[PDB]
């Protein structure tokens, strides 16, 4: 019926995305008025005309038989209690002659994947709220649905002009996922070394991935393969086989951040993420109790702030 | 540039029917080259106007193929903008599809019948010099035992489709994210996707059921071959599945050694 720990104005926030979500029945595909293309991997910044609001909507191919999209619907629909500060709220889920039409939050930020272009390289005093806006919503998940978020990208952590921080993208509808395999790989990694040889994928997964995540977030660079020694000494400032990379990150030691850049704190962070055995590895207590984590809480850090002063808006 | 008439099979009128072509390359179309057959279209890629070798020498020489066990090669006809290729409508079910139907007994010398077709084939195509690169499953039929799509290789960060994945070979589990066309096909890598349809056939399921696409060729890549004995298993069966499985592509059977170890039980 609610939930624990709030903050007073992210109460206000999350509020309103409720009275605003009780003003559209269903979901009829004329209703919603094609903008502005987002991304691809494809998602557009349509708006409801009944509603006259601008909501974000993604959608993929699927020729799916009507037997089935009544229940990838109906697991989809789960995605209603899981409403939360770190997660971007959606609204609902609807077929469209041969595809499968999400809607949701729509974070003008952008994911981080896109943010991390438009910068180059980003702050670790930002990394830190970023990072603890993640653990929150990965501990929210686990905690209040058991789902874990099984996909942890930068191209997954969106952020809006509140300076809010919310992740997207995550593993809920189960059926959907049996022909949502067999689909693109691409060059850049994120599969924690013990699912490459099969170990079952804790919550711990997506740490290493979230730790994986944030070393791309500082260095400015997918960091395997780890930069080579003229390559890092021109960076600080203000082509493999898919199998070759993923054996890397199997028998390899992890990468690093570069120190002196960088806090021994924070390095640390990343290192107890980036900890290729499992049950070795942090969990997402010892990272929310991390001296790091610990840190960033209470680094006041105007977000938002130079957040519009990078990618303006 | 060919056309519909350098084919012995007479044709005067093509007419297309409903769609029931999926797949990666092309749409295939119930169609009717007179008769009843599968058209497949290709449309043509823009340019690239320097593929001879291609179809000039390749495509023409699946005329003069003919087997009890291979899809009959219609032809096919290269326009300027468009390509098509027919072939005989197998009135069948794919392996693919009944080696997962509801319940069908299939016992395991009904397992070897079905491998005694598929590399009778494949025995065929070999000698002709001609390389299938993508046996699947869902490429067999069953009207008795039909092989299909063989040779067709002529999009921006690699796409994986499904159990594709685990019909490759080591050599060619190494692939780059742009390159799809031009990998390590060996006729050993025919020989070892068929291992993984031998698998199928005893399994009911295709190896790594559950894997992710990296796992599959990760594993795959460091030759991690599934697991073979599995009540029930049986001996015989689970040594010929490492044979054409060989890490390495020399230590693999030839399809004409392989039908033999076939026909021993
Ligand atoms: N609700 C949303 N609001 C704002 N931007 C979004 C939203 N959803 C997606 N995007 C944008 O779309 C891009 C990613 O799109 P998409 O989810 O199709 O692919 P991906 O997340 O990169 O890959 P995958 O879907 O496999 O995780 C991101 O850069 C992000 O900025
Ligand atoms: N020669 C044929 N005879 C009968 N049916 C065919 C033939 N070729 C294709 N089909 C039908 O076309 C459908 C798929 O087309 P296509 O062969 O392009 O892909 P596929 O065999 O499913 O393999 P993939 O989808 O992995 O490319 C199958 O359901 C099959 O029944
Ligand atoms: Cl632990
Ligand atoms: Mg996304
Ligand atoms: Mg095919």
């Amino acid at each position: 019926l609610l939930e624990l720990e709030l903050d007073e104005q992210q109460r206000k926030r999350l509020e309103a995305f409720l009275t605003q979500k009780q003003k559209v029945g269903e979901l009829k595909d004329d209703d919603f008025e094609k903008i502005s293309e987002l991304g691809a991997g494809v998602v557009f910044k349509v708006s409801h005309k009944p509603s006259g609001l601008v909501m974000a909507r993604k959608l993929i191919h699927l020729e799916i038989k009507p037997a089935i999209r009544n229940q990838i619907i109906r697991e989809l629909q789960v995605l209603h209690e899981c409403n939360s500060p770190y997660i971007v709220g959606f609204y609902g889920a609807f077929y469209s002659d041969g595809e499968i039409s999400i809607c949701m939050e729509h974070m003008d930020g952008g994911s981080l994947d896109q943010v991390l272009k438009k910068a180059g390289r980003i702050p670790e005093q930002i990394l830190g709220k970023v990072s603890i806006a993640v653990i929150k919503g990965l501990t929210y998940l686990r905690e209040k649905h058991k789902i874990m978020h099984r996909d942890v990208k930068p191209s997954n952590i969106l952020v809006n002009s509140r300076g809010e921080i919310k992740l997207c993208d995550f593993g809920v509808s189960g059926q959907l996922i049996d022909s949502m395999a067999n689909s693109f790989v691409g060059t850049r990694s994120y599969m924690s070394p013990e699912r490459l040889q099969g170990t079952h994928y804790s919550v711990q997964s997506d740490i290493w991935s979230m730790g994986l995540s944030l070393v791309e977030m500082a260095v400015g660079r997918y960091p395997i393969p780890p930069p080579d020694a003229k390559e890092l000494e021109l960076m600080f400032g203000c082509p493999m086989a898919i199998f070759e990379l993923l054996d890397y990150i199997v028998n390899e030691p992890p990468p690093k951040l570069p120190s002196a850049v960088f806090s021994l704190e924070f390095q640390d962070f990343v290192n107890k993420c980036l900890i290729k055995n499992p049950a070795e590895r942090a969990d997402l207590k010892q990272l929310m109790v991390h001296a790091f984590i610990k840190r960033s809480d209470a680094e006041e850090v105007d977000f938002a702030g130079w957040l519009c002063s990078t990618i303006g808006l | 540039s060919i056309f519909l008439q350098e084919w012995d099979i007479p044709f005067e009128q093509l007419e297309i029917g409903e769609l029931i072509g999926k797949g990666r390359f092309g749409q295939v179309y119930h169609g009717r080259w007179h008769g009843e057959v599968a058209i497949r279209l290709i449309d043509i890629e823009r340019d690239n106007e320097d593929q001879l070798k291609a179809f000039k020498r390749e495509v023409m020489a699946y005329r003069q193929t003919r087997h009890e066990n291979v899809v009959l090669f219609m032809g096919a006809c290269m326009s300027p903008p468009h390509l098509a290729i027919i072939t005989s409508l197998c009135k069948g079910r794919t392996l693919y599809s009944v080696v997962r139907d509801a319940k069908i007994v299939l016992d395991v010398n009904k397992t070897r019948q079905i491998a005694q077709e598929i590399v009778k084939g494949m025995g065929y195509l070999h000698a002709k010099g001609i390389l299938h690169k993508d046996l699947k499953s869902k490429n067999v039929f069953y009207d008795k035992v039909v092989i299909t799509d063989f040779g067709l290789f002529s999009e921006d960060k690699l796409r994986i489709q499904n159990g594709w994945l685990c019909h490759l070979a080591p050599e060619i589990i190494r692939q780059l994210s742009p390159d799809e066309d031009k990998l390590p096909f060996s006729k050993h890598s025919d020989v070892f996707a068929l291992g993984t349809i031998w698998y199928e056939l005893h399994a009911r399921e295709w190896p790594f059921k559950t894997q992710p696409a990296e796992a599959i060729i990760w594993q795959m890549g460091t030759g991690m071959k599934p697991n073979l004995s599995q009540i029930g298993m049986g001996k015989e069966i689970s040594d010929i599945l490492l044979f054409c499985w060989a890490f390495e592509q020399e230590e693999r059977p030839t399809f004409t050694k392989l039908m033999d170890m076939l026909e021993k039980l």
